[PDB]
């Protein structure tokens, strides 16, 4: 379709030019069996009830419950269970190496773990990692690994981690300066999202309030869809005229409903190898691309043959 | 059109038991190399020799391409000899007009080749092969000749 | 740039606008009894400083440079191509960090290609929580050649191999093939001194060359400029006096060889730097000949009257024997 | 230790008419050449005569230290053609202990270097200069040598 082989098209040039932050979620995290949020309240609503809730967690709650679990229990039950849930280690998965194939100059990650944190010194890109707002100013390298959420490096304390609903009300005074980079870095580069929902309200609202900000300024970010079901024309055209541009994986290739790796992969490789002479097509779509590399060098009188190697990349 | 002019060549190898086509269709080094020589030898004894013919005499190859063959090469991805078939031609410097060709035979060329071309960066493919040439005991090989011009 | 260092370990200030802080520490060096009036903490930095040097070879600034009889030791044992006590050196257990990446060396020089990387691997991991900034860089900069290694090797397997061997060998498993195709896949060496901090960025900026091609290039052309000059003296009847631009070369030669042996790097099993011993031992045997041979009026061998012969020690026997194909060393035998 | 050994060397160049010193002291390259030539120049003689013994006959020399001098250089400041003298020492292979220095001095110098360098990256100073020796009507010239080791 031409709608995506625009999407990769405008993904492939600001990859080039080093102008590509990827956005991960919890998609990317449940890949590597790391155990999900519903199962943590899961595990504070039955011990506070006795009981799983039944029905699905509505998002409300996700942030409510643990709030009349620190209300009742205390800071120390939430933290304990904090480290019983999240104390273990576990190996990285072949979509966080792929992640970091783009060399993405950035990386915004919402998730509360460190495996994205083992794949990028595996990989061997120094990235200043930024988690704590005394960590802005030491940074060293001038990449960023925002983990806006916190982490646990300080400890597995309830207070380094936005987790109660408080925080998320209170994230406007607790952690500023991360609002503020990531105002800006969404400003100043092409962000994708992947691994990521449609039901985080703060980022969506923050999305949302980019848009009213930049107006016709505003670098639409790029969404990767890849639930089984293929998206509805209704959801496309209403989340475009939201303002963000969607690509989906179901489109793309057929699997199973828990094959969710394979679609990842699928996209992030339909990225790598997207390699663009593929997309030719036609006879005079030959010159142009010639014209488009070399005709800036009639300035020059005339040239070693052996260097035409580099235009050519 | 000032100065410069090049030229070309071509190759060709084969198995024997049969005509097994090999060949790498240009040959930009090409080093053939032919040389003799003698060092020290004969018991010097006997008084009458009543001979003496030690030559040694030796025959190097050198061939350029990127270009195997496709289908056995995959046959066999999952020692008959190896000959080989020098072709190209000579021109006249009266009229320069293609008149000559010339036709290079080799029985018996072994491949002896220095498999640690291991360099420091990806190159341009390349992958030069050097051959050096064999002959047996019984009779006649390495080198045989055939030519055009007839006219 | 503050100095220059000659490759004699004599040193001449290069851009000092200041205190000559390295002539005070060769003015330290013969004054014992300065050397008396610091403190014992002090004391011992000029030891630990000290110490360094003379491994270094720094002897003495230009201005006092008496002779000269540097020294040369290579210790690395697969310089020693003692192939089977390192054969129970891999068996051993591992103790430090600086251990297990000695052993990763070792293991490449057997040919045992396939469980290298793996270590490669298994020490990039846990190099970080002890903090040391070398033992990181180096063992990328291992891996990628390791790498190519891998690369190279298995297309010539499929391509000529076969010819040269007969059977379609398989030394690497297909499996492990991808993953380094993976991990690897977008891998540009140019940044990774780009990448490390600035924290790293400021102690090890000698390390840099090391990533790009630049330093297998900036040695060589210094070989071609020493090169052309020596064929020229040649062709003049000329006498040098002092250190002959020959001699010049053989401590270069030797120093690159224990830079690029005893840190453990894997750049020596490569075509190119093959490329840079044979030259360069090529010129030495070179110009003993026409030392043997020429003549002299009155005065020339008034000037050095003597000469090294080209005595040809053990390392240079050593150096040899590797480095040159069978057809290589009958190119010599002709001159 | 191993291998190398080193020895030294030492420079010095004056003026004619003074005791001007204004000069180098120490030639690193050092680079000394000396040469005798024939040509047909002299192809053809009206014969019955004797010889000339001409050779032609050249002296290179090269010194690379700098470091000229400020006091005569600044004097200088506001054609002999110089002169030099040369002095290196000898030692004995068989007790190498110090017993005798080479005296040389040369009659007639004059400088003349290539004036440019323009080398891409600044160089380390030492500016290599070589040296012709000239040589006028009267006599000697070329060299005069001196030698110690009277012990």
């Amino acid at each position: 379709d031409n709608n995506v082989v625009e999407c990769i098209k405008e993904i492939t040039e600001s990859s080039r030019n080093g102008k590509l932050v990827f956005f991960v979620g919890a998609g990317v995290s449940t890949l590597s069996d790391y155990p999900q949020w519903w199962r943590l309240v899961d595990k504070y609503h039955e011990e506070l009830y006795g009981s799983p809730k039944k029905g699905n967690y509505s998002s409300d709650e996700y942030l409510r419950i643990p709030q009349i679990f620190y209300n009742v229990k205390g800071e120390m039950a939430f933290d304990g269970i904090l480290k019983d849930f999240f104390q273990v280690d576990k190996p990285t998965n072949p979509i966080h190496d792929k992640i970091l194939a783009m060399n993405p100059a950035h990386v915004i990650t919402t998730n509360y773990d460190n495996l994205i944190d083992t794949a990028c010194w595996k990989r061997g890109k120094y990235f200043s990692v930024i988690s704590a707002e005394e960590d802005v100013a030491n940074a060293t390298s001038s990449r960023y690994l925002l983990k806006v959420a916190g982490d646990f490096r300080k400890g597995f304390k309830g207070e380094n981690v936005v987790l109660k609903e408080d925080d998320y009300l209170n994230y406007d005074q607790n952690y500023p300066l991360i609002s503020n980079l990531m105002k800006t870095i969404i400003a100043t580069h092409t962000i994708v999202f992947i691994g990521y929902g449609l039901g985080d309200y703060n980022i969506n609202m923050l999305l949302n309030w980019v848009r009213k900000l930049q107006k016709d300024s505003f670098h639409k970010p790029f969404f990767i869809r890849t639930d089984p079901s293929p998206i509805e024309n209704e959801t496309l055209i209403y989340y475009e005229n939201k303002g963000l541009r969607i690509i989906d994986a179901a489109s793309l290739i057929d699997s199973n409903e828990y094959d969710y790796l394979e679609r990842y992969s699928a996209v992030m490789d339909l990225l790598i190898e997207s390699q663009e002479n593929k997309f030719i097509t036609k006879d005079d779509e030959v010159i142009d691309y010639i014209y488009g590399k070399i005709s800036p060098l009639f300035a020059l009188q005339y040239i070693r043959k052996i260097d035409l190697k580099h235009v050519f990349e | 059109m000032k100065t410069v002019i090049q030229d070309t060549a071509d190759v060709y190898f084969k198995r024997k038991s049969d005509g097994k086509l090999v060949f790498t269709a240009e040959a930009q080094t090409a080093s053939f190399s032919q040389a003799i020589s003698e060092e020290k030898l004969r018991g010097g004894i006997g008084n009458k020799p009543l001979y003496i013919l030690k030559s040694e005499k030796e025959i190097n190859l050198t061939v350029k391409n990127a270009f195997f063959d496709l289908e056995w090469l995959a046959m066999t991805q999952g020692s008959e000899r190896y000959e080989v078939e020098y072709r190209t031609i000579a021109y006249n410097p009266d009229t320069e007009e293609v008149y000559s060709d010339i036709y290079i035979q080799f029985p018996n060329v072994s491949p002896s080749g220095e498999f640690e071309m291991s360099l420091e960066n990806g190159n341009a493919l390349a992958p030069e092969i050097k051959f050096e040439a064999l002959a047996d005991t019984d009779t006649d090989e390495m080198a045989v000749v055939i030519e055009a011009s007839r006219d | 740039y503050d100095y220059h260092f000659e490759v004699n370990g004599t040193v001449v200030r290069h851009k000092n606008k200041g205190f000559g802080y390295m002539e005070r520490f060769f003015e330290l060096k013969e004054s014992c009894d300065e050397r008396s009036k610091l403190s014992k903490k002090q004391y011992e930095r000029f030891n630990a400083l000290f110490n360094f040097f003379e491994k270094n070879g720094v002897i003495c600034m230009a201005k006092d440079a008496g002779t000269l009889n540097t020294s040369i030791e290579i210790n690395s044992l697969a310089y020693h191509g003692k192939y089977d006590v390192m054969k129970k050196f891999i068996e051993e257990q591992s103790v430090s960090i600086e251990d297990d990446y000695k052993k990763a060396f070792f293991l490449a020089c057997l040919g045992r290609w396939e469980e290298s990387y793996d270590l490669y691997s298994n020490i990039i991991l846990n190099s970080i929580d002890e903090s040391n900034g070398c033992v990181y860089y180096l063992s990328q900069i291992n891996r990628y050649r390791i790498y190519q290694s891998i690369t190279q090797a298995v297309t010539q397997f499929n391509g000529l191999g076969l010819l040269t061997f007969g059977r379609h060998y398989k030394p690497f498993t297909d499996e492990f093939l991808a993953r380094i195709e993976r991990e690897m896949t977008n891998f540009n060496i140019d940044d990774l001194f780009n990448g490390m901090p600035f924290e790293f960025q400021k102690k090890y900026k000698i390390l840099e060359f090391l990533s790009d091609n630049q330093f297998l290039y900036d040695d060589t052309v210094k070989l071609f400029e020493l090169t052309n000059k020596v064929r020229s003296e040649m062709s003049e009847g000329s006498y040098s006096f002092g250190m002959s631009s020959d001699i010049v070369v053989l401590l270069r030669l030797y120093d690159n060889l224990r830079f690029l042996y005893e840190n453990c790097l894997w750049s020596v099993s490569f075509h190119e730097f093959h490329q840079y011993i044979r030259n360069s031992m090529s010129l030495l045997i070179e110009k003993a000949e026409y030392e043997r041979t020429r003549d002299i009026d009155e005065l020339g061998f008034s000037f050095f009257g003597k000469k090294s012969g080209f005595f040809m020690e053990y390392y240079d026997f050593v150096n040899i024997s590797r480095h040159f194909k069978i057809d290589d060393i009958k190119n010599l035998e002709r001159s």
